[PDB]
């Protein structure tokens, strides 16, 4: 919840707060996903196909949260789950306001999401985050409009989410997503100097911007950066002032 | 044409031959070591049997059981992987007895 | 040091043919187990990416015999191992290039137990079958499809979507989320979809909400200007980074262009078993419409397991009143009311 | 919405009232249903009925449930449940054996136990109705109460041996000694008219081990017919029970059983030669339940 | 035994050369031997005129091998004996070895031959 004129928040749900406990009762073993400890051929692949009459039971893991704020490692079933993903969180409405979009992700489903991920990164990035888990991806026949869609990185996705805003005409006159799509121009290139250092002033905050936005939307749950150091990056050079 | 093979009778075969060979027992202070199986495989070499006496308290010990599941369960799937490890045992030891005389 | 100085010429010059002749008579299992080193020779140089020639030529760096090297003596003019000796060709046996496999510091080789191949077998059936074959056991992949597996495949599969290709047409709807761009806020995924924003009736509504929602913008814009901190806030007005693209305000002017006097349920829910039976599988293959023979809130009860179409029934029937009245579920709650108290 | 073509019955719906009635009854219920309100004692009455059974057979091991029908009459939501049991005893008993394994889940995960889920995901749990209503004797049965839950009251007079029922077929190439399992379906099981190995195509290279198919227990029980009524002039019947795969063996000859099942009707082929089947059909029961 | 040689190819076990190239230790001795023939023979100057003539005939997706008699006779002079012998058991033998030696350079032909 956050007052703007205040300009600070607090956090209020805590209903469907886990808590994380230890990792033991440097990707060895707190994600080859051992947990629930039933981590302990010839004629069958299992990789071509799934079995037509399923006898294995399906992991349960917690999937407690909200449709399209939902992490990768808890998107695919993963146990071990730990409070990175909450930083996953943090990105996606990052995300939001860097697009002028709310409903990041539809989500309808895990699959769905899952798919949803694959449209802004790719199906080679989705793969090798599940390889990760100990999982195994895989999606063809499908007609994905860029594959490994938006490289250049999410700059580039919020320039066409803005693409697509900026020709037909959905932002007003006073908009604040100009600024935006004009450092994405920057980006990708495709007396009155308070003009030009606030120009410089909201560039370089765009920059740090998206770098700290890519810190949070990583794969990998370990080399994902912490709340600390997500706090630290040169993005929030304005808490010398405490 | 390449055939199917059966590699749980392959193994089971091999088993069944290292049972026949290498099996020994301890006499009740009569003897050392004796070879049981292939005592029989030359006392019914010298009487012209055709029937060789398995013990099935014997076979358990080895393989660690896994000999016996296989055995006792599918026995009608490894009979024949039996009879070949019998043949092949009295091919190496005593080789005469593997025709009709 | 033989890895790294014939290792540079193993990238650039390396291009070598295998002979298949016999010089003297051979049994036919041994011609299977010589032609699978053959083979094995084969990938144990296509590994090191070196090419292969099929077809002998004049640039041909080495021949590996199975026919006798030595004894050279006497051989046809036309015998490869003639010609070798006639093109300073590298000549080897395959005693002899097993010897450089071995100095290669490359594998020679690339279920042991019968205990685990019987734990093998106590899943995916038995063994006595082609390894290589379709097992008609388990459903296999033949249009677009996702599939996301353990790779230990001790879990079942958590994503198994297989779409026939008639449901991949009418791509204004595909059963999974094909990118879309979108505007006005829209979710990137969903489309404008029976929304026209360039239609003038939808445009005399977002330009006009823009006009009365114009100035609580202003009002944040001008609060959120200059600091990130609005501690600082009182202190040329407004500034502004000039743009060159069409607005909403832009679009009606274009309008007024083109169209005036001018021309152009819950929350919460049981917990289900995973696996599902054959009879129960086979059960959703005859399912047809409930037109066909025989107080909006409803949803699960963690309290009493079960679910309910009616809230003002669930909490009146029994089992809830029995458990609301039992103290001892509420005991851990009991603690805080008077710990803060 | 789905329900199955030639029942009333939905998996959804049916599912759901099952699992809220396995929740949610107790004793009481009944007592009240049978106008023995003045029985009810507040100690063992009143527990959850199934709940505790469900503990006992989760401790047990056991994988068989005795569900008493007439208790579904007790509960408001399953007092439709009971007629869809009675009228579809496939469909209805096959819902209640997957809600018994959901049940048991739920009870292992949501109270949070130690008991290992491998094992209960991997077992077959069963459901046996039993006190379904009794009248109509078995020869009052019309051709209307085929494929009904019924139940019948008699005297084991005799028992055939085990036979066994072909499940998996094994089948095996007269050439490459590739093997494929057949399983059966509804009575019939598909024999191979070619090699499936993409190397021979020989088409009729596949023969059927009989040694090496899967088999289940199968017995016929000879049952005398002692109705609570008896219309006048009528002589003792005698009728064929089917018992399978955990209930042979469990009926003796002498003894008196209340036997639940399936009153079933099968077509009998006239001679042995060729396949003409007999217009009139011959019926019997396929034991669910004995007492 | 079952698998012979060259050398040993002129010593014929059988009354005519029909039975003698019919019988499959000698017929797989022939094809062996063919698919060698096609393989190794290069022209003086260094090309190989067989794999010019595979490459030709799969750019050309021809079906016809244009196969010389100098390189047989002089490479394989048994070889070619027996085909001016009995040319009807050769040239069944020896048109599959050039399939398989056209679909070694050319894969996945027979879908088009
Ligand atoms: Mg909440
Ligand atoms: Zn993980
Ligand atoms: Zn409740
Ligand atoms: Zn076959």
């Amino acid at each position: 919840l956050f007052n703007l004129e205040l300009g600070r928040g607090v956090l209020v749900d805590f209903g469907l707060a886990e808590a994380q406990m230890d990792y033991k009762s440097n990707h060895e073993q707190f994600c080859p996903c051992i947990m629930r400890n039933q981590y302990s051929v010839n004629g069958v692949d299992l990789t071509k196909g799934y079995p037509k009459n399923e006898t294995r039971r399906i992991k349960r893991a917690n999937r407690a949260g909200t449709r399209g704020f939902r992490a990768p490692e808890v998107l695919m079933k993963c146990g071990a789950q730990s409070t990175k993903i909450d930083i996953w969180s943090v990105g996606v409405i990052l995300l939001s306001l860097l697009g002028r979009r709310f409903p990041m992700f539809q989500s309808l489903d895990d699959a769905d999401s899952l798919l949803e991920l694959c449209t802004i990164f790719g199906w080679k990035e989705l793969r090798k985050c599940a390889a990760l888990h100990g999982l195994g991806f895989e999606a063809s026949g499908l007609i994905w409009d860029k594959p490994n869609g938006y490289s250049n990185g999410l700059k580039e996705f919020v320039y066409d989410l803005l693409n697509k805003e900026c020709t037909i005409g959905t932002f007003p006159e006073y908009s604040v997503a100009f600024e935006t799509f004009g450092f994405l121009q920057q980006e990708l290139h495709d007396d009155a100097y308070e003009l030009k250092k606030y120009q410089e002033e909201i560039w370089s905050d765009h920059y740090w911007c998206f770098q700290v936005l890519e810190q949070c939307f990583e794969m990998d749950p370990q080399k994902r950066s912490s709340a600390e150091d997500l706090l630290k990056t040169p993005f929030f050079n304005e808490l010398n002032e405490n | 044409v390449k055939k199917v093979d059966d590699v749980t009778g392959e193994k089971v075969r091999e088993a069944f031959e290292q049972f026949l060979e290498d099996f020994s027992v301890q006499s009740t202070d009569t003897g050392e070591v004796e070879k049981v199986y292939r005592a029989q495989i030359e006392f019914m070499k010298i009487y012209d049997l055709n029937t060789i006496y398995i013990d099935y308290q014997h076979l358990s010990m080895r393989e660690n059981g896994a000999l016996a599941m296989a055995i006792s369960e599918q026995y009608y799937r490894f009979l024949p992987f039996l009879q070949k490890g019998l043949r092949r045992v009295v091919r190496k030891y005593a080789p005469e007895l593997l025709n009709t005389s | 040091e033989w890895q790294t100085n014939w290792k540079k010429i193993m990238k650039r010059d390396s291009r070598i043919y295998f002979d298949i002749t016999d010089d003297v008579e051979m049994n036919t299992y041994n011609k299977s187990k010589m032609d699978k080193r053959r083979d094995l020779l084969k990938r144990g140089f296509l590994t090191l990416g070196a090419q292969i020639t099929q077809f002998f030529d004049t640039t041909v760096t080495i021949v590996i015999t199975r026919r006798s090297v030595e004894n050279i003596y006497l051989l046809k003019d036309t015998d490869i191992l003639s010609r070798a000796k006639k093109n300073y060709m590298k000549v080897w046996s395959y005693e002899k290039a097993a010897r450089f496999l071995k100095n290669l510091d490359v594998d020679l080789d690339h279920a042991p137990t019968l205990s685990n191949l019987l734990h093998n077998e106590k899943l995916y059936g038995p063994t006595d079958r082609d390894p290589r074959t379709k097992r008609d056991d388990i459903h296999y992949f033949k249009y677009p499809h996702v599939y996301l597996y353990d790779l230990w495949q001790t879990w079942a599969p958590i994503i198994t979507l297989e779409w026939k290709p008639q449901e991949l047409t009418n791509l204004d709807e595909l059963p999974y989320p094909i990118l879309k761009i979108g505007s006005f806020g829209r979710c990137p995924f969903i489309g404008d979809r029976n929304y026209d924003e360039s239609s003038y009736k939808r445009v005399v509504k977002r330009y006009s909400r823009d006009k009365a929602n114009k100035k609580y913008a202003l009002q944040l814009r001008a609060l959120f200007q200059y600091h990130a901190d609005t501690l600082l806030n009182t202190s040329k007005n407004l500034i502004f980074i000039p743009h060159t693209c069409n607005d909403s305000t832009k679009s009606f002017k274009k309008w007024m262009q083109e169209k005036a006097k001018n021309f152009e349920g819950n929350g919460l829910g049981p917990t289900r078993a995973s696996v599902m039976s054959k009879n129960m599988k086979s059960l959703s293959r005859l399912m047809v419409d409930r037109k066909l023979g025989v107080v909006k809130n409803s949803g699960y009860c963690e309290n009493c397991r079960v679910k309910y179409e009616s809230l003002e029934q669930h909490i009146v029937s029994e089992k809830h009143l029995s458990f609301a009245e039992n103290d001892l579920n509420f005991e851990a709650i009991d603690s805080l009311i008077e710990n803060l108290r | 919405l789905r329900i199955i073509w030639g029942t009333n019955v939905s998996i959804q719906e049916c599912t759901t009232n099952f699992r809220n009635f396995l929740m949610s009854f107790k004793y009481k219920f009944r007592k009240i249903l049978d106008e023995r309100e003045e029985f009810i004692n507040n100690t063992t009455d009143e527990e959850l009925y199934y709940i505790k059974q469900l503990n006992e057979m989760r401790e047990l091991g056991t994988s068989n449930l005795n569900l008493d029908a007439r208790n579904l009459l007790a509960y408001k939501q399953t007092e439709d449940l009971y007629h869809q049991l009675l009228n579809y005893p496939q469909e209805v008993i096959s819902i209640m054996d997957q809600t018994i394994k959901d049940c048991m889940v739920s009870l292992i995960v949501d109270n949070n136990l130690d008991y290992d889920l491998d094992e209960i995901e991997t077992k077959f749990y069963k459901v046996r109705p039993y006190n379904v209503g009794s009248c109509k004797g078995m020869r009052e049965l019309n051709p209307n109460d085929i494929d009904k839950l019924i139940n019948l009251k008699g005297l084991v007079l005799r028992s055939t041996p085990v036979i066994p029922d072909m499940k998996v077929a094994f089948f095996k190439c007269n050439v490459c000694d590739h093997t494929m399992a057949v399983e059966i379906d509804r009575g019939v099981i598909q024999e191979p008219a070619r090699c499936e190995r993409i190397d021979c195509n020989e088409p009729n290279s596949m023969s059927l081990i009989h040694n090496r198919c899967s088999f289940a227990d199968k017995q016929v029980i000879k049952l005398q017919e002692t109705p609570d009524f008896v219309p006048d002039g009528q002589t003792p019947h005698s009728i064929s029970l089917c018992v399978y795969d955990e209930l042979v063996d469990s009926c003796r000859a002498g003894d008196r059983i209340e036997v639940t099942g399936t009153f079933r009707s099968i077509p009998i082929r006239a001679n042995s030669r060729q396949r003409v089947l007999k217009s009139l059909y011959k019926t019997y029961v396929d034991v669910v339940h004995v007492k | 035994r079952e698998e012979l040689t060259l050398e040993s190819l002129s010593n014929v076990k059988a009354n005519s050369y029909s039975e003698w190239i019919t019988q499959p230790n000698v017929s797989r001795t022939i094809a062996r031997e063919l698919k060698s023939f096609l393989l190794e023979y290069t022209d003086e100057t260094g090309r190989s005129v067989y794999g010019a003539r595979i490459r030709t005939l799969g750019e050309m997706n021809s079906e016809s091998l244009e196969v010389n008699y100098r390189h047989l006779a002089e490479s394989k002079a048994i070889l070619a004996l027996f085909l001016a012998k009995c040319p009807e058991e050769m040239l069944k033998i020896f048109d599959l070895v050039a399939m398989e030696a056209t679909e070694l350079h050319y894969p996945d032909y027979a879908r088009i031959h």
